[PDB]
């Protein structure tokens, strides 16, 4: 979330990668008991949705320190739990690290 | 399937041309130097057109009473026509700028830098360059028969040279709208009778700075160098490949 | 928008399947369900102005207190403005009415409504008096279809009881 | 993803009104159809992967410079991306296909693959060849006019349908190029 | 288990809503289409015996190299192993026919097969070959009603494209 | 997760067979039930809010210890998270009416209620209460015999419906003590 | 635009001292080397146009997808522009051949190469394979080891030289993909 | 950098030609014209500092209202200044004679001194000074050979040429 990609191939890319972890979780259709689950009680979904786009313009004022430091951390992070001398997606964490950030799935 | 809710990057074409994408979000930064620096270019040059304070008679813009706003209109358009081209066009615009824009650097190596570094600064340095030193062809003036013809056949073989197909492309469009027409029509004399009206001294170096064009766009021909010799409207006739027209 | 044939590809496309026969057995109920609630909406375009009126009319004939003059509603334009947010409702009771489901109504009226509502010092019970009048003024055979009927008295309910 | 009722009812909300009789007869056409695109999508649902499998081979068959080294389907695992690439057009599609309206088809796949796959090096026009045989075959399948399998359907007309189908492929084809 | 009922529910469930019109519209498709498939389920439960027979005879008339003394199927135990793996198949095709969906169908046969599958040296398309034997030597009229026979196919058909 | 289907086709997985005729029987007074429990779910579900009110107003007004300082329902933010937790348990109990089996009721709402609110020191005895008392105003909703609002419905008879409901409230009931 | 001349200055400037006798001695090697590396721009640059022609004749023959409906060189004046970039590629390579540094191929021809290719669909995979057999051609030339003509010259030592101009070809190659 | 090679590459690349056989002769008479100035340029690094010693305290022996107290030339840490801009004259004209051709020294040295030195009030006529100092110093056959301080003295030469 706090991370933000700088071109629309790493829109598309990143939240390609989110879906297919989130897919790779849970192949049934129905939803899972916890997960993300915006709703418990009327009238939270919308709190959810306010909270959310808050945080993005936060993610989005950042410094160029904030910003350089979590991409080196993101690409490194993510390739050391998700990549295993596999050039192909250590090239493409290294080259995008907002698909790295989410990779880190945690 | 967007990672980014609000405010998703939609980086330009020209952004994405260029190597202005970066690591640190450059392409804010860079996208803006770009155009801050570019105005500084162009104010240059328009600080050497007119030395003295009032503006000379190229800035004139408009004879009727609303032609000026018809200018505006038009210069705006334009810059849309610009930004709605393809890969190609642009890829082979910000070579050709770049290689014209090294070729009137005159060896510098700071500049060559800076024009490989910023390839949309480059662009409106070759043209700025050319509309400042006069050595332009809307500044072509002929001076007996000959000049005359011989730019209408060279201005044809230009024509030529850049739509070689039947379709008229982007780059030619004189009108956006309606009454469009007419009205470039009357302005466009107006360029020409208010060329007529210049200084001496300046048509005389005009003259000198266009065959200098001439020179670098015939390269080493004889024969072509022989005929600026002769005609110098020639070497203003010499327009780059990097406008279409 | 939340509705039926949303909700089912939303699901498979959140789970990452082909739409099987579940999904085709839902929009089964939506294109069964349909011509009643489509009915219903053909005669609330019909006579949504009298709707309004009386929605209205009996909303001040409860609540005096409004023309008063402290309370918001005390002068002609703001009770233009009572009027006139009445008939958003029934306009999106007409659209979620056409859509199939709470969709619309919920993304477009509900959603922040307690927010403007409580600060702009807007009473619910107004609103409430309001739809309860057209509910009860409402009719089983006279003037629409039973079974239809009731889907329109569904989407009034959720009104009522997305408000308090 | 908006369907058809929502198409109706955006284009009647930006219009400020009620959406009124001639938009509900339109949406009567397409409740009354149904069980056509019902089993039309019961048709292209069933024979999927099949199509998938066949369209993409069909693909490396018209150029075999893809699975010469240095193509893009030279290795298991760019041939693996391959396929599931056009499993998730033709999923894509089908979703386009209940729902009536292309909003989920545009927003949730379309919008931004392009710029994508140039910036990854995937060959476009291959892409829209892939694209156009699975067009070709799921309208065969639609039409139940395939040749290898031909399964018993209440008969009747549904080339509007058709023509529906083949207009979210053209989409798609129209847009990864 | 993927059904209907059971996305409606977990979309209500995922939302944290009551189940508003779109849900009973949903449920109001799967009362509807239970009957044509529930008659099939019946039919299925009747013959499962030659099905079976039938399906694993012409399964290895086709695949004569699996009684060889190479691969599995080749001793009289793995044959009726290869009875029995069909018998689940169909009984699963039973189970998410009166379930509605794939839901049982999915976790219980399909969910990690090719994990399985593809370590015990097991071909699918032996498998392919027995379920496209019994989709062949189905029938219009003379045994079912047609349109149950249709959701037979979906059902069918799903297993073989979830298989391979 | 399991309605009526699942909990039939998985009883007969433990038998280890087909479901066969009589089980299918069942379910086919369960089917052919059908807009008797449509009708019961919009009718609770139409006036939820209303009964969630009424009920903790009530438990609340049997012994007032709750309001009383100490008590569990004393703050505004504690009666807050008392009406919400009302009105989870009248959601789940609706789920477990359209499912028509108490397994999403088991599982999704049951599992682990009691520890929490011995975790938090809240009264069970007094949720049994509202319990009850949403049972009470949910069947009177249930049979249409409410006091205020009496709503027009093709006649006939809904009492089994309503001992189904029953015992879904006093699963929880029994479940929250 | 910098030879080994400008560069030695420039680290001396960045140094910010004088030049001095370790720089001069490498750039005594340089010019005590000289006409080897006439020779070699001799060599290359007459065998030029063959050169370029022998090696994208190979880059289509590795894979026929090029050629195939589809590909990027299906057409003559996607062959044509082919042809010019292979060309205009071993110009600047023949030009950094002169200079002794690769200044003049990082600027003029290499810097937004890799953007300019993913910009137009250019499969870079194909392009550094052109690169390879221009790198192994070129240094065939380069070492008078052409099976095709030989002709003669004065006989001596010429690896270091193919060294580098394999480091030029190795920096294009590497700079395309 | 202004020099015979990026001359011909620069018009070769312009050109769009490949680098024939004039090109190659231009190399020919840099790589033959090179050993005298780099030896030239060595000498230069020998004995720079007493170089910018004896042109500074030359240039002030010529100048003495320079240390006046008006001019710029007035203080200690300004005749180190000057001492300094001389250092930076030399090493420019080493770096030039190195590269072969006014390259460096003109981009870096030359290149818009006009505007500094005409803004901080200082004479041209004192580096003047300097310059022909040392090249009235310079020398026959002592010091060096005699064709490469032939092309010491054209460096030099540009400097004032390009000066004043
Ligand atoms: C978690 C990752 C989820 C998966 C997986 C999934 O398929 N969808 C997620 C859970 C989910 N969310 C809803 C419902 C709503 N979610 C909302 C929040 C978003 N809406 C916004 O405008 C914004 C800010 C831009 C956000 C973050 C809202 C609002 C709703 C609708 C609320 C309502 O009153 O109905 C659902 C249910 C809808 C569906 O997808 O079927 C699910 C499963
Ligand atoms: C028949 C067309 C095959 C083949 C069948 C064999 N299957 C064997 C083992 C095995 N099979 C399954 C799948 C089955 N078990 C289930 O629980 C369900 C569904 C609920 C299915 C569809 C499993 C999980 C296993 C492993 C456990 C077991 O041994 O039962 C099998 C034995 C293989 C061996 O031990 O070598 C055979 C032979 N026989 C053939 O000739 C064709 C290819
Ligand atoms: C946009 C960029 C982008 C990527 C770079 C990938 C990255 C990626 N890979 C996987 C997933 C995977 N990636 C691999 C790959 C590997 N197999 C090995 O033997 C090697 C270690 C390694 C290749 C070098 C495997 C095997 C999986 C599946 C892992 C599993 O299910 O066990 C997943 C999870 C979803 C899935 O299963 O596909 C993701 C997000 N996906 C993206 O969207
Ligand atoms: C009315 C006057 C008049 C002229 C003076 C010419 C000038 C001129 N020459 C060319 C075009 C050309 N001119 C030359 C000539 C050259 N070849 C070389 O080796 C030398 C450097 C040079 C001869 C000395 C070449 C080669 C082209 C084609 C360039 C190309 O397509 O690459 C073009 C572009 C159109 C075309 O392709 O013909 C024009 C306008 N045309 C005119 O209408
Ligand atoms: C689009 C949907 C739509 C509706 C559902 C109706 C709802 C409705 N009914 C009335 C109006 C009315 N509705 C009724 C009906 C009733 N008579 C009784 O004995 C019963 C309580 C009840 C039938 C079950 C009556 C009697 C009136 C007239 C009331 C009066 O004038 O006193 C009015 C006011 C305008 C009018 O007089 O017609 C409206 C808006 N109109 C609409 O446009
Ligand atoms: C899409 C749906 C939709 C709605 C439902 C309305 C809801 C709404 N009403 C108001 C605003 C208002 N609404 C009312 C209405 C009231 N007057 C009273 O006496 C009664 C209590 C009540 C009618 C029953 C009034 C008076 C205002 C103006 C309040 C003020 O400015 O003091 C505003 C603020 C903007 C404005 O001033 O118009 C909004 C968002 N608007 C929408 O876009
Ligand atoms: C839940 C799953 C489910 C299905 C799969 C469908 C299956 C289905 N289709 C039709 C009905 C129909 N289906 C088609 C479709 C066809 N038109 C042709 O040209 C082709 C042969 C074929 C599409 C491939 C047509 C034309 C009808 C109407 C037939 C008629 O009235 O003559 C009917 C009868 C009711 C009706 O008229 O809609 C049913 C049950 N319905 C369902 O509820
Ligand atoms: C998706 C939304 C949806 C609805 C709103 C209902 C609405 C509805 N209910 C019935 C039908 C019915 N609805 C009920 C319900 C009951 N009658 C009573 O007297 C009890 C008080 C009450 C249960 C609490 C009954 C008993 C019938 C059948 C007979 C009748 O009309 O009353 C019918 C006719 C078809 C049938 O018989 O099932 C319809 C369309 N159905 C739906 O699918
Ligand atoms: C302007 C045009 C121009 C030329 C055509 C060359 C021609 C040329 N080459 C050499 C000299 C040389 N030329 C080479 C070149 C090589 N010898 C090999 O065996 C390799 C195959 C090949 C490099 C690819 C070598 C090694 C020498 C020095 C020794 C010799 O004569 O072979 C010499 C003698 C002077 C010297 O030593 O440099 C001359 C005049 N020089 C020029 O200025
Ligand atoms: C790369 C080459 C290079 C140079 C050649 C110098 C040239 C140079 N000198 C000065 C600046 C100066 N240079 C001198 C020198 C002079 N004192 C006098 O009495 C004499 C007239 C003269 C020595 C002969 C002085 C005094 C200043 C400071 C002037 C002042 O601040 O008033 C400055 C302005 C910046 C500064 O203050 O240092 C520059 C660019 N700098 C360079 O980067
Ligand atoms: C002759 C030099 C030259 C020019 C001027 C050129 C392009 C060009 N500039 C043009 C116009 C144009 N360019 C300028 C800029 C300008 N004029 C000057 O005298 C100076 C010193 C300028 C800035 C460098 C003006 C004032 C105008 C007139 C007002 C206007 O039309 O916007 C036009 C005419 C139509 C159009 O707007 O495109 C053209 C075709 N291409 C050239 O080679
Ligand atoms: C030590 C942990 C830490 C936390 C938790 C932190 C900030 C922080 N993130 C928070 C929230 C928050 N942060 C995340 C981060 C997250 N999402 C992901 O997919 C992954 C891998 C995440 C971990 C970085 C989520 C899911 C949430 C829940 C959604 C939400 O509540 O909006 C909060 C709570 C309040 C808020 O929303 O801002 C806080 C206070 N800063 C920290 O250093
Ligand atoms: C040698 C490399 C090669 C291939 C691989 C095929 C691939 C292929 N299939 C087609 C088209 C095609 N493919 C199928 C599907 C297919 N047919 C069936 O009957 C069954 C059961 C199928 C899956 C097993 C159908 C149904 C069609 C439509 C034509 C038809 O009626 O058969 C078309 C025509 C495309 C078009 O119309 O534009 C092609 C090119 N062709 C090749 O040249
Ligand atoms: C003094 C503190 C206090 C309360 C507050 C009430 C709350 C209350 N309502 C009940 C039950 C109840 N409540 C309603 C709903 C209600 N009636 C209507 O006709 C309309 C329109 C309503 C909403 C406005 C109904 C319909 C019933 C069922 C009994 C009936 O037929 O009225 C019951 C009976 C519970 C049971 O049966 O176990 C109680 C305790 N009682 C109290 O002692």
């Amino acid at each position: 979330r706090t991370v933000r990609p700088s071109s629309k191939a790493e829109d598309y890319m990143a939240g390609s990668v989110r879906m297919q972890v989130y897919q790779k979780g849970n192949a049934s259709g129905v939803y899972p008991v916890g997960g993300c689950e915006d709703g418990h009680a009327k009238g939270d979904a919308d709190l959810r949705r306010v909270i959310a786009l808050a945080s993005e313009y936060r993610a989005a004022q950042q410094g160029a320190a904030a910003v350089t430091g979590a991409q080196y951390a993101s690409s490194k992070m993510a390739i050391q739990l998700y990549g295993h001398s596999c050039n192909h997606e250590e090239g493409q964490f290294c080259d995008y690290p907002a698909v790295a950030a989410a990779m880190c799935r945690y | 399937v967007l990672r980014t809710v609000l405010r998703s990057p939609v980086p330009s074409g020209a952004a994405t041309v260029y190597g202005y994408v970066g690591r640190g979000n450059i392409s804010v930064i860079l996208a803006k130097a770009d155009e801050y620096m570019a105005k500084s270019v162009r104010k240059q040059y328009l600080a050497k057109s007119n030395p003295y304070g009032t503006f000379g008679v190229q800035c004139t813009e408009g004879s009727v009473k609303f032609a000026a706003d018809f200018s505006r209109i038009r210069a705006l358009n334009a810059e849309f026509r610009a930004k709605l081209g393809s890969a190609s066009k642009k890829t082979f615009d910000m070579y050709e700028n770049r290689k014209n824009a090294i070729s009137n650097s005159h060896g510098c190596h700071h500049e060559e830098t800076q024009f490989v570094g910023y390839k949309g600064v480059s662009s409106m340095y070759n043209v700025s360059k050319s509309e400042a030193s006069g050595s332009c062809s809307r500044y072509a003036s002929p001076e007996t028969v000959v000049e005359a013809a011989m730019l209408r056949f060279m201005d044809i073989q230009v024509k030529m040279a850049a739509n070689p197909t039947g379709v008229y492309n982007i780059s030619c469009n004189e009108g956006a709208a309606r009454g469009q027409a007419e009205d470039v029509r009357v302005a466009a004399l107006n360029a020409a009778f208010r060329q007529g009206q210049k200084s001496l001294g300046k048509l005389l170096d005009e003259k000198y700075q266009q065959k200098k064009q001439g020179y670098s766009f015939a390269h080493g021909c004889n024969y072509e160098e022989g005929l600026i010799n002769k005609y110098p409207a020639l070497g203003a006739a010499f327009r780059s490949k990097s406008y279409g027209y | 928008m939340k509705s039926v044939i949303t909700t089912t590809i939303s699901a498979a496309d959140a789970a990452g399947r082909f739409p099987s026969s579940s999904d085709l057995e839902s929009i089964q109920g939506n294109i069964q369900r349909a011509s009643a609630r489509l009915e219903a909406a053909e005669k609330l375009s019909g006579n949504h102005e009298a709707v309004v009126k009386e929605a209205g009319d009996a909303c001040f004939a409860k609540y005096s207190y409004l023309k008063n003059s402290g309370e918001a509603g005390d002068s002609q334009e703001k009770i233009n403005k009572c009027y006139r947010d009445v008939d958003h409702y029934m306009r999106l009771i007409n659209y979620s009415l056409v859509v199939g489901g709470t969709g619309p109504l919920d993304e477009w009226g509900i959603a922040g409504s307690r927010e403007v509502y409580r600060t702009l010092n807007l009473p619910g019970s107004a609103y409430i008096a309001s739809f309860t009048f057209t509910r009860d003024r409402l009719c089983v055979p006279r003037d629409m279809s039973s079974q239809a009927g009731v889907e329109f008295v569904a989407a009034l309910d959720y009104v009522i009881n997305s408000l308090s | 993803m908006l369907d058809a009722f929502s198409r109706v009812v955006v284009n009647s909300d930006s219009k400020a009104a009620y959406v009124g009789g001639s938009d509900l007869q339109s949406l009567k056409t397409f409740i009354s159809d149904g069980n056509k695109r019902l089993d039309a999508v019961n048709c292209i649902v069933s024979n999927a992967s099949c199509i998938v499998s066949d369209a993409i081979s069909g693909m490396i068959c018209e150029n075999p410079g893809l699975i010469a080294p240095g193509g893009n389907c030279y290795t298991n695992r760019r041939m693996a991306a391959c396929l599931r690439d056009g499993e998730i057009i033709l999923r894509y599609v089908s979703y386009a296909l209940l729902a009536g309206d292309s909003s989920v088809l545009d927003d949730r796949c379309l919008n931004g693959l392009k710029e994508t796959y140039i910036a990854l090096g995937v060959p476009t026009a291959s892409t829209s060849r892939a694209v156009s045989i699975m067009k070709a075959a799921s309208t065969a399948f639609i039409m139940n006019t395939a040749s290898g399998r031909k399964i018993e359907i209440a008969a009747g007309d549904c080339q509007a349908l058709q023509s529906e189908a083949a207009a979210y492929f053209d989409k798609v084809g129209s847009a990864v190029d």
